[PDB]
């Protein structure tokens, strides 16, 4: 499957760039593919909380 | 050694006795503040477009505008045929209540309405017309009239639906036609079949037909409940109602 | 009783202030176009 | 019969203009065809009554 | 059928968008077709109330 | 009982504030150009 | 979106927020640029536009 | 108790200063080269 | 008891001194040369 980063962080809303490279604005209610619903956004250390139990944070290779 | 402690947290609370949830939370008082002073008591007006005739007849009740304070209304005026007719001169009362920027050699008009609930008219003398045409201006209704086209009985210096049609926009006075099986826009207003498609018509022959450069056809015909449309190679079958 | 008198003075200066309202009349301007 | 829409409604006068495009001006003494004489008129939300009892309001299309 | 999404939102008048486009506005008392007439406006929340207990929200596509 | 005027004398000063921020209209403008 | 003549349809309205430039570039049907003669504004205290 | 009130002087003097910070926002600048 | 407020006042004026020194951002400068 695509694996989600973070390219940009706010308060508010945040940002998810995937493996294919799609960037999209996500707020808490919104859906995601392969993550199911985004229960809860954390704008600290880049957290972000789905309904599948995934978090989606930063690369490792580029935090 | 503690003294230094209670020191620099009384100088902290003295120097930021702002919390930031709390900064936060003034922050949104002041939006809410904002929305408050920013919101309109009442009914805000819809926003409308017009098109009239203008008489000479005596006999005839002058036009009328609806206004709205802050708002720029465009009046076009066009004869008979529909053809612009440039402006020679105008004049306005009460210049306070409403402020007009009108290029001279233009046909249009710019205006705006300062005052609150004060209504007045205007006074417009064209190029080719003797007769003045007088207008009663009147601010605060519930539908603000945007744009105002104003035919006169007149004919300026210069001198179509099907073309409308080829466009998109549906003809006036037509009434709607439903089909079934194909997706077509068809009208009927004097017992004259009119269609709008990408397609070909077939079966019943066109009286009169016209196209677009992208690719959009338009044809007129009389009544016919069938119609029979070939594409790429295959010939499929449609009908209406009515 | 004695409230009447401070209710009569910002009836009369608010009224004088409408009454003179209604006194300008302002003139017209016809404009030229060519 | 012709339906009559108010077109512009103060204090005193009225507006209308009919279904046919009939424009008109009347006031609390007026004579209406078809409806009567005008017994009372609201410029506010533009209640305008006739006196054989029909109202006459704006469009519902122009609300 | 034909489906509507928020295209514009204030207190008082409300902007709607069609399924194939079609871009509208309404009143408080507004009889729409497809979905009876709005109930209540609201201006928060974006909730677009009917009485055919449809509530018309915005694209969250385009949110 | 002089609470109440005070914050009476509040109210006002922010009323007359609200109602010059209401009072005043912005003018249209317009620009052309070849 | 689609620009309509009728009378009877509907203005297009757009979307604004405090702070920000939002870019409107006027188009046709068949997507060719089309020059602005001119435009009028209503409340320039509150709204900037720049155009060369 | 009157404790309170010198701690609600200077937190009006702060937020008003911060209430004038978010009113305004300068306006933007358009810059060319050919 | 009476030794934190000059403990505090003199903590007081390099923090108010601190503030401005990681306010302002200084700008850059670029140099074209031929």
């Amino acid at each position: 499957r695509i694996i989600y980063y973070i390219q940009a962080v706010i308060p508010g809303r945040a940002w998810l760039i995937g493996s294919n490279g799609s960037t999209l604005t996500v707020r808490e209610g919104s859906k995601i593919p392969g993550y199911g619903m985004v229960k809860l956004i954390d704008s600290l250390q880049g957290r972000i909380l789905t309904s599948s139990g995934q978090v989606i944070k930063f690369s490792q290779e580029d935090s | 050694e503690v003294i230094d402690k209670k020191a620099f947290k009384d100088m902290t609370r003295n120097l930021y006795p702002l919390n930031p949830e709390q900064v936060v939370k003034l922050k949104q008082i002041y939006e809410t503040s904002e929305y408050a002073k920013a919101a309109t008591p009442g009914t805000p007006p819809k926003p409308t477009a017009t098109s009239q005739f203008v008489n000479l007849s005596p006999g005839s009740t002058p036009p009328v505008i609806r206004l709205s304070q802050g708002f720029v209304s465009s009046l076009v005026f066009l004869d008979s045929t529909g053809a612009p007719w440039p402006i020679a001169a105008y004049d306005l009362g009460d210049p306070s209540s409403f402020n007009i920027q009108w290029d001279k050699t233009s046909n249009t008009l710019m205006i705006q309405a300062t005052k609150l609930y004060n209504y007045g008219n205007l006074a417009v003398r064209l190029r080719g017309l003797n007769t003045p045409v007088m207008l009663t201006l009147i601010p605060g209704q519930k539908a603000v009239d945007y744009r105002v086209d104003l035919r006169v009985q007149g004919y300026g210096p210069n001198a179509d639906l099907l073309l409308h049609v080829l466009e998109g926009v549906p003809p006036p006075g037509s009434r709607r036609l439903v089909v079934s099986g194909g997706d077509a826009r068809a009208w009927l207003s004097n017992e004259k079949m009119y269609v709008r498609t990408n397609l070909t018509i077939l079966s019943p022959g066109w009286l009169a037909s016209m196209t677009s450069a992208d690719g959009t056809h338009a044809y007129e015909m009389q009544k016919s409940p069938v119609l029979l449309v070939s594409w790429h190679g295959k010939v499929m079958q449609l009908k209406v109602e009515g | 009783q004695q409230e009447i008198q401070q209710r009569t003075s910002d009836m009369l200066t608010a009224a004088t202030q409408l009454v003179q309202d209604w006194k300008q009349v302002e003139t017209q301007v016809y404009t030229e176009g060519t």
